[PDB]
């Protein structure tokens, strides 16, 4: 598609409600 | 996490992200 020109917290944040299902899953940190 | 790679200019959208694109 095309996408939410947003670095860091913000683009996240516009993830949980534009991917509307399955959010940012990402790497643990330790 | 993707979302460093494309946090410092423009891009093409495969360095903003890799699951809602």
């Amino acid at each position: 598609f095309v996408n939410q020109h947003l670095c860091g917290s913000h683009l996240v944040e516009a993830l949980y409600l534009v991917c509307g299902e399955r959010g940012f899953f990402y790497t643990p940190k330790a | 996490g993707i979302v460093e790679q494309c946090c410092a200019s423009v891009c093409s959208l495969y360095q903003l992200e890799n699951y809602c694109n």
